[PDB]
RNA sequence: UUUUUUUUU
């Protein structure tokens, strides 16, 4: 998770400790942009005011609970299910679920290990076709959240994505079969 | 079968048996039983995933690429038994795709 | 190895 990392960054910036150090000094000690962080605080305040205005509950769970990161990831998939990449089975590089394009992971991404299923935030073209800001996800969650987009009927014939997506489907159906 | 104890015409009989009752093809494939392993692999590709797994494991035990094929079968068919066969592939060759074979189990 | 723009005291 890159998103989780961002959450850690903001949570550390808004921490009492960072205020006891020198906030701006603390930002200039941890290689962070103060302008971006304060702008983020502002935007967050605005969005919070709007959520309170249109009556959306501010809810959270304990870090002790193992379903914390999972909840966050799921909520991420709720809005970014159309932007999902799958690593080539037994090869190099990734490929997008949407429009089926060959892609790679941006060098600034935290994930050092090969997670075969990822949700991304930005699509960027430079030296190569790069995917920026990602977070590992389970295909099960994707099927659960957006069944409308992840019905097998929607996607082109037997390609790397569909081949193991259908395996995940076989899995799901076996799970249902055993109950 | 009454016509003869066994040569090509019997293969034609097995061919008609395969072209159209899966047992009718599997029996002829049994009497026919590396090219046979390839045709049997095509039969597994047609898919009784368990029986096909038996045909494949027999094809390997008769190979690391074949172990990759059985790992693909684990990726398709079906988990602890897959971990056991993966243990067999691991003992057979402790070398770097084995972690991917473990990945099918994915506690 | 590769962030153009903007996103309410």
């Amino acid at each position: 998770g890159d998103h989780i990392t961002l959450l850690n960054v903001y949570h550390a910036f808004k921490s009492d400790e960072a205020y006891e150090y020198g906030i701006h000094k603390w930002c200039r000690d941890h290689y962070l942009n103060y302008r971006s962080l304060s702008a983020a605080d502002n935007i967050r305040s605005q969005l919070e005011r709007l959520m309170n205005r249109y009556n959306l509950e501010l809810n959270t769970t304990d870090y002790e609970s193992p379903k914390y990161f999972d909840n966050i990831r799921k909520a991420l998939a709720s809005g970014f299910f159309m932007q999902v990449a799958k690593k080539r089975s037994g090869a190099k590089g990734y490929i997008t679920v949407k429009d089926n394009q060959d892609v790679l992971i941006h060098p600034s991404t935290v994930l050092g290990h090969d997670a075969e299923w990822v949700i991304y935030n930005e699509f960027v073209l430079t030296s190569k076709n790069y995917i920026r800001t990602v977070t590992s996800v389970r295909p099960e969650w994707l099927i659960e959240i957006a069944p409308a987009y992840y019905d097998l009927s929607n996607f082109q014939k037997g390609d790397v994505k569909l081949s193991l997506e259908r395996i995940k489907e076989k899995v799901d159906r076996l799970n249902e079969l055993k109950q | 079968y009454e016509k003869y104890l066994p040569d090509e015409n019997s293969g034609k009989y097995l061919p008609s048996s395969e072209l159209p009752e899966l047992n009718f093809n599997y029996l002829a494939s049994l009497e026919k039983l590396q090219y046979e392993e390839f045709m049997r692999q095509m039969n597994g590709i047609y898919p009784k995933w368990l029986f096909l797994i038996l045909s494949l494991a027999k094809y390997y035990i008769s190979d690391s690429c074949g172990d990759l094929l059985k790992k693909s079968l684990q990726q398709t068919l079906r988990s602890d038994f897959d971990r056991i066969y993966n243990f067999y592939l691991l003992f057979e060759q402790e070398c770097q795709f084995i972690l991917g074979k473990l990945k099918e189990n994915d506690f």
